């Protein structure tokens, strides 16, 4: 229920409904679809209202993001018996050495999954390296072992179907993060160890984790870059003008945007009195 | 109060805006108005001294 | 020195260009103010103006 | 009638002398539209001249 003034109702209510109608649609950033950036009123009306239209739809639009919110707590709990599985292979699997072979376990086992958000990334990617670490000491092949210079990450002994299966996925998360896929074809092979297989599914799991959240923190930059800017060119503008109108409207422009709960609670700022602002703001 | 204020979303605040509730709840323990501002550590440490 | 170029830790051997490069376990802070010192003495400069 | 909410607003609630108000002041004329939304909070009078206040304070202003 955003409300603004400066355009006619029907393409308005056009781009609301589509916001509502975002999260099941493909590859959906707002650089890549530039069809709401063109309806914000260039070259049509004054300058302040179409800073004021554009702030108002990104952060309506950042709003949007955040009411979807695609989950991660089953993949990060599917990451976790997926990891105590392959703890649990290699348990019993016999190294060409036990004691660096147990210090990954070591490692690997006791990161089961963590609470906040933050905290997810650097654990599954630890557990991922000590992951296939193991993966190359299992079927012996060599690694890269120089200090300073951390295994990559990368699919063990599988046709290159499965792989660029893997990379496709990757792409289809990084257009749209919303929807899980997870294992669309056979993974598990019996032809291979299943130690192999099953820290392949493994390696999956956390390649889709570190996918969805690199493309959820650069949406939400991005939206939070571009509704920095809009602050600070509406402070601007605004600013020339004494008035107390400007006043109040700069009152409400104080507050912080760094965050999504400051964000909402600057955008609630906006809607619980628009009456009040709005005498400054001319209409073409 | 006996419980900790450790969760955010308790405390929000404006400033310079008309918030009525803001100004009915002086002396009023749960909100905790706190300004948008945070301390950085060398501010934070200089305090302390 | 062992710096590191590409997955090899070949060493490095560098110039000491001048008296400062030394670490100060060796030449320390008051040996180069005596050191100062004396080479204000040197130019009969003991008392700066 | 909305006259008759404006003065207990203006009166019951905020204490104004007779000789001002949202007539010959623009402020009150702007921020009574939002004061009589609140509908509670009536009994406590000291914060609704409070916010009066600091909303004369922000209308007369440099920054």
């Amino acid at each position: 229920s955003l409300q603004f003034i400066g355009l006619q109702r029907r393409d308005v209510v056009a781009l609301v409904n589509f916001l509502r109608h975002l999260t099941q649609k493909p590859d959906v950033d707002l650089e890549a679809h530039p069809k709401i950036l063109k309806k914000c009123g260039e070259k049509r009306l004054h300058r302040r209202t179409v800073l004021f239209n554009e702030l108002m739809l990104w952060l309506g639009y950042y709003r949007e993001l955040r009411f979807h919110n695609p989950d991660l707590s089953s993949v990060l709990e599917e990451f976790e018996v997926r990891c105590v599985a392959v703890a649990r292979r290699g348990y019993t699997y016999p190294f060409g050495d036990r004691g660096k072979a147990r210090d990954h376990l070591a490692v690997l086992d006791r990161t089961e999954f963590d609470t906040d958000v933050r905290h997810d990334a650097e654990i599954v990617e630890r557990a991922l390296v000590s992951a296939v670490i193991l993966a190359k000491m299992s079927v012996r092949e060599t690694l890269v072992t120089a200090i300073g210079q951390t295994e990559p990450i990368a699919f063990v002994h599988l046709k290159d179907t499965e792989v660029q299966r893997i990379e496709e996925n990757l792409e289809g998360v990084r257009r749209n993060m919303f929807c899980v896929k997870p294992l669309d074809l056979n993974l598990d092979r019996h032809a291979n160890t299943a130690l192999v297989n099953a820290v392949n599914k493994l390696v999956y799991t956390g390649r889709l984790i570190m996918n969805v959240r690199r493309s959820w923190e650069e949406l939400e930059r991005k939206c939070l870059a571009r509704i920095q800017e809009r602050c600070k060119l509406l402070v601007k503008e605004l600013r020339m003008c004494l008035s107390f109108d400007s006043n109040y409207c700069r009152n409400i422009l104080k507050h912080a945007v760094e965050n999504g709960d400051s964000a909402d609670t600057l955008l609630e700022l906006l809607i619980e009195d628009f009456d009040i602002y709005v005498d400054s703001f001319p209409q073409s | 109060d006996r419980q900790p204020l450790n969760p955010a979303n308790i405390e929000a605040r404006h400033h310079g805006v008309s918030d009525v509730p803001r100004l009915g709840a002086m002396d009023a323990d749960e909100p905790l108005f706190v300004d948008d501002y945070r301390a950085t550590d060398d501010e934070w440490t200089l305090q302390k001294v | 020195t062992h710096c590191q170029e590409n997955s090899e830790t070949v060493a490095l051997c560098t110039p000491r260009i001048v008296i400062g490069n030394l670490p100060d376990g060796l030449a320390p802070g008051p040996f180069h103010e005596l050191r100062t010192w004396e080479i204000m003495e040197h130019m009969r400069l003991r008392p700066p103006p | 009638k909305r006259d008759e909410k404006h003065r207990h607003v203006v009166n019951v609630v905020l204490e104004l002398p007779t000789e001002i108000s949202e007539a010959t002041h623009p402020v009150l004329a702007t921020m009574l539209s939002k004061y009589t939304r609140m509908s509670s909070l009536f009994n406590d009078k000291c914060a609704f001249k409070l916010d009066l206040l600091r909303m004369v304070a922000v209308s007369r202003t440099r920054r």
